[PDB]
C-alpha cells in the first residue's frame, strides 16, 4: 500500500488525480464544459462510508481535492507548493496505523482547512 | 478583462477561464507578431465586408419590405 498512501497524499495535498489502474476511490470526468463530475468508486474504497460520520469524512476529502484542483486550474500551476499557506501535511507511511488511529482524520481536517483558507483568500482578494 | 460571446438566441457566454483581478500568492508588452497581425487584419477586412449595406448578393441579408430587393441592390 506504499503506492496507495502516496496517491492519497497527492490527492489530499494537490488534488492531482492519476489513477491509471482504477484503484483510487475518486476520479473526475473530462480526463458542464467547465464543471466536471467527480465519481466516487465504492468498489475500491478504504472504509464502508455508510455512517454519517464516514460520509462526511469522504465528502470533506472530496471537497479538499476539488478545491485543490480548482486552485491549480485557476493559478495555471502544476502543483501547489507548501509555502502558500501555514499548513503542512505529512505523507502516510503505515496504512494500518493510519486506519486504526485518528491521524487520518487529523490530516484530513488539516488539508481541508488549508484548502478552504486558500480558496477563501483567493476568492476574496482576486 | 471579461470576454463575452453573443449567440443568435440573445444569450451571452464567457469565453475561456475567468482570471482573477491580478492577485497571485507571492509572499512585457502584449504586442502582436506576424501571424497575429495578419489574422487581425483579416478580421478587420471581414468585419468591413459583413456590413449589411456591403453584403451584396448574400443569403444572410433580408430584403426590404414592399420592394423584394436587398438594400445593396436598391443602392
Amino acid at each position: 500500500s506504499q503506492d496507495y498512501c502516496t496517491m492519497l497524499y497527492e490527492w489530499l495535498t494537490q488534488g492531482i488525480l492519476n489513477d491509471p489502474y482504477q484503484e483510487f476511490m475518486t476520479y473526475d470526468d473530462l480526463e458542464r464544459a467547465w464543471d466536471t463530475q467527480y465519481f466516487i468508486r465504492k468498489d475500491v474504497l478504504l472504509r464502508d462510508c455508510d455512517s454519517e460520520e464516514d460520509k462526511n469524512l469522504l465528502f470533506k476529502m472530496l471537497r479538499t481535492g476539488i478545491l485543490l484542483k480548482v486552485v491549480r486550474a485557476s493559478l495555471q500551476i502544476p502543483t501547489i507548493p507548501s509555502n502558500s499557506s501555514d499548513i503542512t501535511i505529512q505523507e502516510i507511511n503505515d496504512f494500518a496505523d493510519l486506519m486504526e488511529g485518528s491521524n487520518l482524520e487529523l490530516y484530513v481536517d488539516k488539508c481541508y482547512s488549508r484548502a478552504n483558507e486558500i480558496f477563501l483568500k483567493l476568492f476574496f482578494q482576486g | 478583462q471579461f470576454d463575452l460571446i453573443r449567440l443568435n438566441n440573445g444569450t451571452i457566454e464567457l469565453n475561456g477561464i475567468l482570471t482573477p483581478k491580478a492577485e497571485v500568492l507571492t509572499k512585457i508588452e502584449k504586442t502582436l507578431n506576424i501571424d497575429e497581425l495578419e489574422s487581425v487584419h483579416n478580421t478587420f477586412l471581414t468585419n468591413i465586408l459583413s456590413h449589411k449595406l456591403f453584403a451584396t448578393n448574400t443569403s444572410e441579408i433580408s430584403v426590404g419590405d414592399y420592394s423584394g430587393q436587398p438594400y445593396p441592390t436598391s443602392l
